[PDB]
């Protein structure tokens, strides 16, 4: 009945840009050395990301106690309106737990993610799914590309749903 | 068995 | 070169922020840019508080007051963090905001920082009982003092600049 989210990066963008995004462009991330997981919003623990064999998943490094055990208990880019912040997030993979098994956890642990690896990342803006993309690494420096993406009108309804 | 990725 | 071998590093104290959120708030562009002193904005009170450091989260906190100041007291530490540092215009009407209360924040070293303990009770700059800074995209639009009505509570506005000037700030 709980949902673990696993964010591989935030990507703080404006408005004229995720409606500009389209398929083949690569946005610029950071190496996410750390992954933090989510419940709901909430940070509950960090990890090192990888497969197990084929899946993606955690290998648990840190779990955050006091958050666990208590869920125990058209229009010109100069225009104002374009340079609106909206953040872009790239989830690594979810999966669905017990609070059971999630106090469960401990260091070490592997948690997998509902997503086969080689397989594209979602995308969301505003908590609502609106593109896919693969990781790609040239030099070392890490970037995400779109591989597919709602229209940009489309975009716009999701979020001011 | 777990692969570390990154 | 051959030379940070034999090297000995001068004391460098250059300091972080530690920001402690009391509430963020999801609102709409149009409410916005249509707040005015006097409204309220409805918040539940926070059983604890998430500190972070330049956005990520690095400990929970209680938190209270110390010396007419608010504060916290460091309920856990997330350690690998810590170590780290070490090393259609209605439709644009309806674009969500996240509006932040904000606690306080203070300014510490390194050292500092990864000094504290469960336990560590740690100051915020601004004083208790004065309003709390009221942010949108990082940059300061209002005040703020936590109300209550039956077991509701809330921030109502005391201050706020112009829509023109929340506007900017927005696109800044």
């Amino acid at each position: 009945e709980l949902e673990l989210v696993a964010n591989f990066a935030d990507i703080p963008l404006r408005l004229s840009q995720i409606l500009k995004l389209k398929p083949g462009d690569v946005l610029p991330i950071e190496k996410p050395d750390r992954i933090i997981a989510h419940v709901d919003g909430v940070p509950v623990l960090t990890s090192q990301y990888g497969t197990v064999n084929g899946q993606y998943a955690l290998r648990v490094e840190h779990l955050i106690n006091p958050i666990l055990n208590s869920l125990n208990e058209a229009m010109q880019d100069i225009d104002l309106i374009m340079d609106i912040p909206v953040k872009l997030t790239v989830e690594l993979g979810r999966t669905r737990m017990t609070i059971k098994e999630l106090l469960r956890l401990t260091q070490g642990s592997v948690v997998a993610l509902d997503g086969l690896a080689g397989e594209p990342l979602d995308i969301l803006i505003n908590g609502y799914l609106i593109a896919q993309g693969e990781v790609v690494v040239v030099a070392d420096k890490y970037g995400v590309r779109i591989t597919d993406i709602i229209t940009p009108s489309e975009r716009m309804r999701r979020l001011s749903r | 068995v777990f692969q570390q990725l990154g």
